[PDB]
């Protein structure tokens, strides 16, 4: 804890450019795993509709599939409007 | 090999929706909601059949719904709509976000009148 | 593969890019998707000795989509005939 | 096949003959080797783009990257040959005759 | 016609190859390859490959060919020999151009030619796709997939580049 | 109508370069407690004209070159590529609207090193060839950081289109989230354009003539202006009002002018780097930081949920 | 067509300025007044070769703005950092092996 | 005095102002008074080509509204 | 070379080979060859002398040319089948190009000229890798594409290699050149049987590698690279002379030694296919190899050549070289014939 602290002070005095590089690279590797917002990047990427949403033939037993886009079934982007 | 069977030139005739892309963009959101049922039936046909010759009749109904949809706008909200798509048309990218004042007028007109 | 390590471990190292009818980003299909799908399904599991004969029809169609040699030849035939008639005045193209 | 393929394959053949028919400079032969890579890159890119083979769109990049690394190794050998003899002439590389 | 732009570019492509493949002074041979690279990028551009076209310029011409010229100036040729001064180079150069011209003339006269193999001469546009209306570049989608689909490709490619650095430092230490 | 547009880009570029020679001399003069040109025309406004005419009617002393074709090629490549760098610039509308405009500028700029190399070959003198190779080594070295810094910025923009940088900076200049990259980007452009304290081609030869000299100079100063226009777009994005595009053009021009003046300011203020020292500034300082900031700028939009749109 | 015209104009004008810069009236009536190892350090070779290898790595990082639009972000972020870290390891290797030195 | 540097700067600034101003006004002149259409992607090009046919004069920038319904 | 770097470079030579062997995609096969060629060059160059630089350059030019031809074959195959799977090719011109490329990589005649020269110009340990590990990847591709190879082409390459290898070795006094021509001859047997039974190709490859590794290891043990230098072994390490004798006779295909087994099995498979002239011609031509193997036994083991006085100083020191696996390899190189039915594990 101290010998490492005495090590950091030496590199901070001698090679501040390298200390900053390694510090930033560590944060780039670590912070994504800690951030609570990282999960939203996945959802937003999946919510972007690049191609046509081909409708399903209705066989009479799909109560979770909306019949109309303005029906209440299917994924909602209310979470995204607030974000 | 066989002869590629094609429909007749007259079997392909239908009234065309001859409005520009900015007009379609301005009406796109209401058009999607209003004409969904015939539109989805046509797209289901195209993806199941994988043949444009097999869904021509479904494609004629898509046109008819679009025409009746634009005839309703013309009857009731011709002026707010004209101001709105004319604002879309100015933009080189046809951006929605530059025309929110005019969109609100058009949106408020269709809600009251239709 | 000489040593089929991928199938032994169930890990996909390069199979994903071997054929154009595999899964693509955003479901973008290749131009000859249906032809490659048909040929692959015809020849699946029967071995290449059998497939070379029993799936010749699907493979010839797939090859035609790939390089369009027979289509270009047909277009070349119709164009060449049209030049003759234009060179002989027996044909005037419509508008 | 398509008309463009006639000339792309011709370019590869021309560079292959250039590669197999040495003159004196090793660098001139290394340029022919890169010529073959460039024609391969074009032929691959045309085939992949025209067929809409989407995931194969990265393959020409990988070809370019690996072949440039190959060329860097080739250049490094050329300078070492030039340091030894003062030129990059292939005729100097005949010690292993015996 | 501009309907034959791809074919015309490929004609120049070949002429550039006959240029450096006849192997004049490595300085002029390098110029022939640079011209071919640019013409080759144009061919790729006209097939819808904008990124792939610009990679040839960025990496092949601005990267590899710069290092070739740099190395040539150092360890090969410092002053060019007069172009086509050697008879062997001139004979090879003329022979390739004569072959090329015959292919071009015959394929243009008959709109097809059989040089070993049979080719069509109607123009390259005939094979193009007729139904594109997506809101993205498909070439861009494919290349971007290197990071989702191509984990294995990234690993071996990145490893080879690192080894290239280590290797070239070993070769040149002497 | 499009050819009119091309000329209305080329001619003002060349005129702006001419009068940058005047501005550089007068700004340097006043920072040196003197005046600079103020006799040839009022406030020296005719000085660029006198210099241009003088240079072109000067004897074109070219020693018997080892390559006539490469002697002519180098100035044509330099000037031709310099003007090409301007055609995708949105001001606010580009002459050519390229989807991959940023990538086009990177690819064209990487070709500009051939004019240095070819002019070295054509000089027919191993001393000038060695000077050319040292300049090429400096230029390609700093191309590494420019490309990586540019990539890091685009991870917040979302595309390679130059006009999308305008949209990205509608609320805030990119210099605020990315001032560490702006710092290294700015210094890299100085070294890229062989500007002091990185003007080691001029210093080392101390320790071309007439029109052909003038053409290389014009290409150099066109590149200097273009680099600073690029910096303003990249980091100091001006807001665009589609109904008043000239307000964008006024504000964006002022920022580019000021950035260009800062090039002259820096030239007046510092001594010159040694060659090995500007090589260490790149490989041992900028590149480690640029790599680390490149890692950070890949992670940051993902971890903040701030990934920009593709379109 | 526009880009071709712009390019043709830019280099045609550059060509015209260069030739006229060479051939202007002079008003005089009298007679006017090789492939070896250049003595250049191996260090300069290694810079160019080092630039090339880093440039090839940059080519692989260029697709990153598009790759960040994937739903497979976990894989994409891991591979981006892997490539950049390997680039850093390359620099660390040249640095610690005195490949970046200009003495000797 | 320092402000005698301004005339050279002003000439430089006007020179840099013309390119951007000229392009903007030329685009409006050639596109019916609007911004030049941007088509980076096939979808945008498809709609622009459809506009050209719908216009009736082969001009993608000539718009047709409800009057054609 | 730093020992850690040497290890990493060696691991990359192996990884390039393994990528070729596990790949199902032609692009990854091509990458494996490129990675492998990148890592091999430094070990050819490691002794820094003009001969090593010439050898590495000749190697680079040959292998880079072959890899471009392979890429061309892959791309032609892509145009005519729209896929990259490693298997039979779907175009005869692609098949020829890939076969010629793999022949150049293997150093088969008439693409053989580089093998004797490169092997001569590099150290023994590097030559051991070149003539053993480096054959694995190209052979593993031939193993997979053989259903589409042109029979006349592959058998012409095989016949030429056996002839050139046998004749070329007759005129050599350098040990590294002898092994090179021996390698060319043995590649001929491997490919001759490939169209009929690829399992016998693997059997001949494995036994070839074991015997070749044994010879190189015994040459390294005594630091011998010439025939005369090897002829001093009897006065320093008599046991080594006997092991060399057994290994050389085995490499000559003499029963009851191990090296007879591949020739025996290959002749059997060819005759089952009514190929009688070719096996007989092959077996007789391989007597040329036996001749210059026997010459080495004469000067190494069966006679005692003159010595030098300084050799006595060597009597006072023990062998310190690693000779890794030498006891195991020499036994396999000579005493495996009774276990011939074990070849079925290679199926
Ligand atoms: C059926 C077909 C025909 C038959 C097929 C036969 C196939 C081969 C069978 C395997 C042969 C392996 C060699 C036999 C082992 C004998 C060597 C020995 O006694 O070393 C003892 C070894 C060191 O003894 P030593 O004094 O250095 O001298 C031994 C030899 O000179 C050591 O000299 P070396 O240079 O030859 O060492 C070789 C060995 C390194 O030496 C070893 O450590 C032997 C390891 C043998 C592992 C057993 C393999 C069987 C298990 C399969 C899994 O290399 C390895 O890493 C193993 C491969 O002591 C140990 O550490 C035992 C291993 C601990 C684990
Ligand atoms: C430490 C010394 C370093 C020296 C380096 C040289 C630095 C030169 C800096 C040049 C830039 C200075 C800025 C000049 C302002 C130009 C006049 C102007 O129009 O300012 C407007 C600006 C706010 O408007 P705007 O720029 O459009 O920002 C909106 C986001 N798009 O204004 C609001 O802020
Ligand atoms: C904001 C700061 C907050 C402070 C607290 C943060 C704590 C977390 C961060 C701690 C990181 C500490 C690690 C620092 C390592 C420093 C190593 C060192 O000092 O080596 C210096 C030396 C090179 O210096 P040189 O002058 O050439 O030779 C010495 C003779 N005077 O020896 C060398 O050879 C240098 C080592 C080789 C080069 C390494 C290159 C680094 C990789 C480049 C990319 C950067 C990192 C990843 C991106
Ligand atoms: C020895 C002398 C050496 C001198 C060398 C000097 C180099 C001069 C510059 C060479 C010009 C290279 C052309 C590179 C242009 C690439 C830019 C680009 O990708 O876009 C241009 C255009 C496509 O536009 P884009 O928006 O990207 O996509 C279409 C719509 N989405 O794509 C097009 O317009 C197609 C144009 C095809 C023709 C290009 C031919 C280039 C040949 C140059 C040699
Ligand atoms: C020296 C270098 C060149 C090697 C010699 C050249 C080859 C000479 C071959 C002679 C012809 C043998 C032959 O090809 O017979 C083939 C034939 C196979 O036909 P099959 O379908 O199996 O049965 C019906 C028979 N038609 O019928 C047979 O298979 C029967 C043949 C049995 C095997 C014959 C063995 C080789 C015979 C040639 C050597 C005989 C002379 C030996 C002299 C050595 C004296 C020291
Ligand atoms: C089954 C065959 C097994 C073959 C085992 C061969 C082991 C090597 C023979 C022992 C010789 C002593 C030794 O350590 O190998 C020498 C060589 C290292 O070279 P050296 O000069 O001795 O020192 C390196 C310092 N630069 O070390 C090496 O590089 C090893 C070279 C041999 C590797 C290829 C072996 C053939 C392929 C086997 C795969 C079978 C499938
Ligand atoms: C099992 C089924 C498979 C059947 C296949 C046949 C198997 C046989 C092949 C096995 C592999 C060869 C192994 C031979 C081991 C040799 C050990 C030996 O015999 O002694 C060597 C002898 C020792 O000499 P030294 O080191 O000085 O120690 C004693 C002090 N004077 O060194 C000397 O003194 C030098 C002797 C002079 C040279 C005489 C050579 C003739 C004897 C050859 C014996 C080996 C046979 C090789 C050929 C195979 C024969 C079938
Ligand atoms: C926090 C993790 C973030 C991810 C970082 C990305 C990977 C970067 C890898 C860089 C590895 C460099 O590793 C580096 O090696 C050398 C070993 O000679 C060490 O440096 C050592 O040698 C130098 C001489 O060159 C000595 O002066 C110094 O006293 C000694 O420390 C560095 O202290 C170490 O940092
Ligand atoms: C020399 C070798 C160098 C190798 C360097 C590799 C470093 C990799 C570091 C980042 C890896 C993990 O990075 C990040 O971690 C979090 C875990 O909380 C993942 O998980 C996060 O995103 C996913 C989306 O897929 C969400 O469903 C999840 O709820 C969220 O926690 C992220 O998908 C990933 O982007
Ligand atoms: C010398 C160094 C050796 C290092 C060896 C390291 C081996 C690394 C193997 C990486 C591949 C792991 O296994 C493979 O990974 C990727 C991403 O994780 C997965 O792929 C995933 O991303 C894309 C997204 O479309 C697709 O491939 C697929 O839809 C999805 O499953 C594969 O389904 C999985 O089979
Ligand atoms: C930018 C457009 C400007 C348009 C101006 C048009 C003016 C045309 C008249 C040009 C006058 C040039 O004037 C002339 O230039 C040349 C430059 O080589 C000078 O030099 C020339 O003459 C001297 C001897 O007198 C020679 O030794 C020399 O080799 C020769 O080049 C002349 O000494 C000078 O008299
Ligand atoms: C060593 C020089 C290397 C230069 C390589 C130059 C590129 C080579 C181009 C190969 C592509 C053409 O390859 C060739 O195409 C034609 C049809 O297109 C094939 O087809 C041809 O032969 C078969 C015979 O049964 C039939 O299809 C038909 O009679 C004929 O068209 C050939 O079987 C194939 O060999
Ligand atoms: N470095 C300075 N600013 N002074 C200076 N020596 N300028 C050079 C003068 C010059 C060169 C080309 C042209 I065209 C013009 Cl018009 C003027
Ligand atoms: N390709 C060939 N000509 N030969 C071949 N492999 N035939 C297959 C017959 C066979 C023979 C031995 C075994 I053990 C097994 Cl399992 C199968």
């Amino acid at each position: 804890a101290e010998r490492v602290a005495a090590f950091l002070k030496n590199v901070w005095a001698k090679e501040p450019v390298l200390v900053a590089s390694f510090a930033i690279a560590g944060l780039a590797v670590i912070l994504p795993t800690l951030s609570p917002y990282t999960k939203y990047s996945l959802m937003i990427n999946r919510a972007t509709p690049y191609n046509y949403p081909v409708p399903l033939r209705d066989d009479g037993n799909m109560p979770d599939v909306p019949s109309h886009p303005q029906d209440p079934q299917g994924p909602s982007l209310e979470w995204l409007k607030r974000l | 090999p066989g002869i590629v069977e094609l429909p007749s030139l007259e079997d392909l005739k239908v009234q065309e929706v001859k409005v520009s892309s900015s007009v379609l963009k301005a009406a796109a959101h209401h058009y999607g909601a209003q004409c969904d049922k015939p539109n989805k039936e046509f797209m289901l046909c195209r993806w199941e059949e994988k043949d444009p010759r097999r869904c021509l009749e479904e494609g004629k109904l898509v046109n008819q719904c679009a025409l009746e949809f634009f005839r309703q706008i013309k009857r009731h909200c011709a002026e707010p709509f004209t101001e709105y798509w004319t604002c879309i048309d100015y933009s080189g990218l046809q951006l929605f976000r530059r025309c929110r004042k005019q969109q609100a007028q058009f949106d408020e007109c269709v809600l009251d009148k239709l | 593969p000489f040593f089929d390590v991928q199938k032994r471990l169930g890990v996909d190292l390069d199979r994903w890019m071997t054929i154009q009818s595999a899964e693509q980003p955003h479901k973008i299909p290749s131009r000859c998707h249906a032809f490659e799908k048909e040929w692959i399904e015809c020849a699946h599991g029967i071995g290449s000795i059998r497939a070379e004969k029993e799936c010749k029809i699907e493979f010839e169609d797939f090859r035609e989509c790939l390089l369009r040699q027979k289509t270009m030849k047909r277009l070349h035939a119709i164009r060449r005939q049209r030049e003759k008639l234009i060179k002989e005045g027996k044909y005037t193209p419509p508008p | 096949m398509s008309m463009v393929y006639m000339n792309i394959m011709m370019a590869f053949t021309v560079s292959l003959v250039g590669l197999l028919m040495y003159r004196s400079h090793l660098m001139s032969s290394l340029l022919c080797l890169e010529g073959m890579m460039l024609s391969l890159f074009v032929m691959a890119a045309l085939t992949i783009l025209n067929s809409h083979f989407t995931l194969a769109s990265m393959m020409p990049i990988i070809l370019l990257v690996f072949a440039a690394c190959e060329a860097a190794l080739g250049l490094s050998l050329l300078v070492m040959v030039s340091n030894t003899y003062g030129t990059d002439y292939v005729q100097n590389l005949n010690l292993l005759q015996c | 016609m501009m309907l034959y732009i791809v074919f015309i570019l490929s004609v120049i492509f070949v002429m550039g190859f006959v240029g450096f493949s006849s192997k004049p002074s490595p300085i002029y041979g390098g110029l022939g390859l640079i011209v071919s690279g640019g013409v080759g990028c144009g061919i790729v551009l006209n097939f819808g490959g904008s990124f792939l076209g610009l990679m040839v310029f960025l990496i092949y011409l601005g990267g590899m060919m710069v290092v070739f010229g740099y190395t040539t100036a150092m360890a090969t040729e410092q002053y060019p020999e007069i172009w086509l001064s050697n008879k062997a180079v001139l004979g090879a150069f003329v022979t390739g151009l004569l072959m090329e011209f015959f292919m071009v003339y015959y394929v243009l006269k008959d709109k097809e030619v059989e040089v070993v193999f049979e080719f069509n001469g109607l123009g390259d546009w005939v094979i193009y796709d007729t139904g594109d209306s997506g809101f993205f570049s498909e070439e861009a989608m494919g290349i971007a997939a290197l990071y989702s689909y191509g984990t294995w490709l990234v690993i071996v490619t990145g490893w080879s580049l690192l080894i290239g650095v280590v290797v070239i430092m070993e070769i040149t230490r002497g | 109508m499009f050819m009119i547009n091309i000329l209305m880009l080329i001619i003002p570029i060349l005129l702006a370069v001419a009068f940058l020679t005047l501005v550089e001399r007068k700004v340097l003069g006043y920072m040196q407690l003197r005046k600079g040109p103020n006799v040839v025309g009022p406030y020296g406004l005719l000085q660029p004209i006198a210099d241009a005419i003088k240079l072109f009617i000067k004897e074109p002393l070219r020693p018997a070159t080892s390559s006539a074709s490469m002697f002519i090629l180098a100035p044509i490549m330099a000037l031709g590529l310099a003007l090409t760098m301007w055609i995708p610039l949105p001001m606010p509308y580009p002459l050519i609207n390229m989807n991959l405009g940023v990538l086009f500028m990177l690819a064209m700029s990487s070709l500009a090193v051939y004019s240095i190399l070819w002019s070295g070959w054509a000089s027919n003198s191993k001393y000038a060839l060695i000077g050319a190779l040292r300049a090429v080594a400096q230029t390609i070295s700093y191309e590494v950081t420019l490309a990586i810094i540019l990539l890091s910025v685009l991870l917040m923009s979302g595309s390679f289109t130059l006009s999308t940088l305008i949209t990205t900076q509608e609320q805030m200049w990119l210099i605020l989230p990315a001032w560490p990259l702006a710092m290294m980007w700015f210094i890299s452009t100085l070294a890229e354009t062989n500007r002091a304290p990185f003007d080691l081609t001029e210093g080392e030869s101390e320790l071309y003539a007439a029109g052909p000299f003038a053409l290389f100079f014009m290409a150099e100063y066109a590149n200097i202006i273009m680099m600073n226009i690029f910096t303003a777009i990249l980091f100091l994005g001006t807001s665009h009002n589609p109904h008043m595009p000239e307000l964008y053009t006024i504000n964006f021009t002022i920022k580019s002018l000021l950035l260009t003046m800062s090039f002259l300011w820096i030239r007046a203020s510092y001594p010159r780097f040694r060659y090995d020292q500007l090589m260490h500034l790149l490989w041992k300082n900028f590149l480690p930081l640029t790599l680390a900031l490149c890692m950070w700028h890949v992670s940051l939009p993902i971890l903040t949920s701030g990934i920009p749109p593709q379109t | 067509m526009n880009l071709m015209l712009a390019l043709l104009t830019n280099f045609t004008l550059a060509t015209l300025l260069v030739i006229i810069a060479f051939w202007l009236p002079q008003l005089n009536v009298y007679s006017e007044k090789g492939s070896a190892r250049l003595p250049f350090s191996m260090k300069f070779f290694l810079v160019a070769i080092t630039f090339l290898l880093f440039d090839l790595e940059i080519a692989l990082l260029l697709p990153l703005p598009w790759a960040s639009q994937t739903a497979n972000l976990n894989t994409m972020l891991t591979m981006a950092l892997f490539l950049i870290i390997l680039l850093a390891v390359s620099l660390a290797y040249e640095w610690t092996q005195k490949g970046l030195e200009w003495t000797e | 005095m320092w402000f005698e540097v301004l005339p050279g700067i002003a000439v430089m600034g006007v020179c840099l102002f013309i390119p951007g101003m000229a392009t903007a006004r030329i685009h409006r002149f050639s596109n019916g008074g609007k911004e030049k259409r941007v088509a980076h992607y096939p979808y945008q090009w498809y709609l622009m080509e459809r506009d050209r046919r719908v216009s009736g004069v082969n001009r993608s920038y000539v718009s047709k509204g409800l009057e054609n319904i | 070379m730093n020992p850690i770097i040497f290890i990493i470079i060696l691991l990359t030579i192996m990884l390039g080979t393994i990528i070729v062997m596990i790949s199902s995609h032609w692009l990854l096969v091509w990458i494996g060859f490129e990675m492998n060629m990148l890592a091999i060059i430094p070990i050819m160059m490691k002794n820094h002398n003009p001969r090593a630089t010439e050898a590495s350059t000749k190697y680079f030019l040959t292998q880079s040319t072959a890899s471009m031809l392979l890429m061309m074959a892959v791309i032609i195959n892509l145009m005519f089948s729209g896929q990259w799977t490693v298997m039979k090719l779907f175009n005869p011109m692609a098949s020829m190009l890939m076969t010629m490329a793999l022949a150049m990589k293997l150093g088969m005649a008439p693409f053989h000229f580089w093998v004797p020269e490169v092997t001569q110009g590099i150290p023994l340990s590097s030559g051991l890798i070149l003539l053993t590990w480096q054959k694995l990847a190209p052979m593993s591709v031939l193993y997979q594409i053989f259903p589409s190879i042109n029979l006349n082409l592959i058998l012409t390459l095989s016949v030429l290699s056996i002839l050139i290898g046998g004749w070329g070795g007759l005129n050599q006094t350098q040990l590294r050149k002898i092994m090179a021509y021996s390698s060319i001859a043995h590649m001929g047997w491997m490919t001759a049987v490939l169209p009929y039974n690829p399992t016998m190709t693997l059997l001949n490859l494995i036994i070839y590698i074991i015997m070749t590794s044994t010879m190189f290891t015994m040459f390294m043990a005594n630091s011998t690279t010439t025939t005369l230098s090897l002829s001093h072994t009897w006065n320093k390490t008599p046991i080594m002379t006997v092991l060399i004798l057994a290994t050389l006779l085995s490499m000559g295909g003499l029963p009851p030694l191990s090296g007879f087994m591949p020739k025996w099995m290959i002749i059997q498979e060819m005759t089952k296919n009514n190929s009688i002239i070719l096996p007989t011609f092959m077996a007789i031509t391989a007597l040329l190899n036996l001749y210059f193997y026997m010459r080495l036994t004469y000067s190494t083991t069966l006679t005692m050549f003159p010595s030098t006085n300084n050799m006595k100083m060597k009597w006072q020191f023990p062998l310190m070289k690693k000779m890794t696996f030498l006891p195991t390899m020499v036994v396999l190189s000579t005493m495996m014939l009774p276990l011939t039915p074990m070849l079925s594990v290679l199926e």
